[PDB]
RNA sequence: CCCUCGA
DNA sequence: GGAGAGTATAGGTCGAGGGTGTACCACGTCTAAGTCGCAACTGTTCC
DNA sequence: CGGAACAGTTGCGACTTAGACGTGGTTGTGGGAGCTGCTATACTCTCC
């Protein structure tokens, strides 16, 4: 254990993975906003992070 | 390299016998390397005495009951474990406690030899009837954590000697937590929280006292490879 | 709206 | 009167990134851009 | 911290224009794509 140094009491499988980095990543995901862009049509928040929208 | 943010020690007090412990802000992940080898550190590096064996008047080859006595030899056994004593020699010593006819024998009625001194007269120890007698003697010595009755066994053991385990650390019980705290922009850093419970020998602020001495001393161990060496100072 | 994809 | 058939309705939520124009000529009708003058209109400059 | 006198600017208002732009006429043939690979249910119409 790298927190007490205290060995964890029974064998874990070890070994070599292959792991992809799937192209769904925080940096284009994370969006908020306080008050933004309206439609003109029906008033309500735009949509989506690129228009910088609200939630539905 | 550089000089952190100089962390700060506080205790709140919930007894006389426990208190809590902050250490506050760490930077990110000191909290658990200071917090097992302080835990550690004040369980097994404090010197304390106990009770290692005891000899009984009357009990020899099996140990069930004593006539005249309401609690069974392992449940005096439990009573006299849970004995707080300090001692000065260094070296073994055997103290002795008799008492006859009815009424409650106590941690009151030891006699102490020079230089040891019971912490809790009250404790309840035996209840005898009319007819019944305790006598018991008690070897009491110096040592470090909790050592098991079979690190008690002697190799020319006299009959009749009964090996306990021995709770030589004064301090009863530690759990650490790490939490974190928030240093302007960093919300990562390290809180270290102690709950620590000891005897009434000890106050839990000597006790990590204690710990943190015997600490620099051991990594002043290390420290003087290089006094030229250069590390964090805050 | 549609295409394609995530839970 | 009464039965089949023909027509009507419904069918999950929230997110991310993308997404378009074959085809008559020979002309008059109008317009889409102007440069250019007086008023009308802004500004200083006083006494 | 007024009321004329006097001298710089937009700015509306005409008109010529040159080209986009819509109009005349319009006379041998010559009739679209796309699809239909959804299920299940209630109920009026409509053929009988």
């Amino acid at each position: 254990d790298g927190r007490s140094g205290e060995p964890f009491p029974y064998p874990v499988t070890v070994g070599y993975m292959y792991i992809m980095k799937l192209h769904h990543l925080v940096d284009d995901k994370i969006h908020a906003r306080s008050t933004g862009p309206y439609s003109m049509i029906t008033q309500q928040p735009l949509g989506g992070k690129a228009q910088f929208g609200g939630q539905r | 390299m550089l000089i952190s943010q100089r962390p700060t020690l506080s205790e709140d007090v919930l007894t006389d016998n426990r208190s809590q412990f902050v250490i506050e802000p760490l930077e990110p992940g000191f909290g658990y390397t200071l917090g097992n080898s302080l835990r550690r550190t004040l369980l097994s590096s404090i010197p304390g005495a106990a009770v290692t064996s005891i000899r009984i008047d009357g009990v020899l080859h099996e140990f069930t009951t004593v006539p005249g006595v309401k609690e069974d030899v392992t449940e005096i056994i439990l009573n006299l474990k849970s004995l707080v004593v300090s001692s000065e020699e260094d070296e073994p010593v055997t103290m002795y406690l008799r008492k006859q006819g009815p009424g409650e024998v106590t941690a009151g009625d030891i006699v102490p030899p020079a230089g040891v001194t019971v912490h809790n007269p009250g404790m309840h120890i035996a209840t005898l009837n009319d007819k019944g007698k305790l006598e018991v003697e008690l070897v009491v010595e110096r040592g470090r954590g909790y050592v098991p009755a079979v690190q008690n066994r002697a190799s020319g053991a006299e009959i009749g000697r009964i090996p306990v385990d021995s709770i030589y650390s004064p301090v009863l019980k530690v759990t650490y937590k790490v939490d974190a705290t928030r240093v302007e922009q960093r919300t990562d850093f390290d809180k270290l929280i102690l709950d620590v419970e000891t005897k009434n020998s000890i106050s839990p602020r000597d006790a990590l006292a204690s710990a943190g001495k015997t600490l620099v001393e051991l990594f002043g161990l290390a420290r003087e490879l290089n006094v030229e060496a250069e590390g964090i100072e805050i």
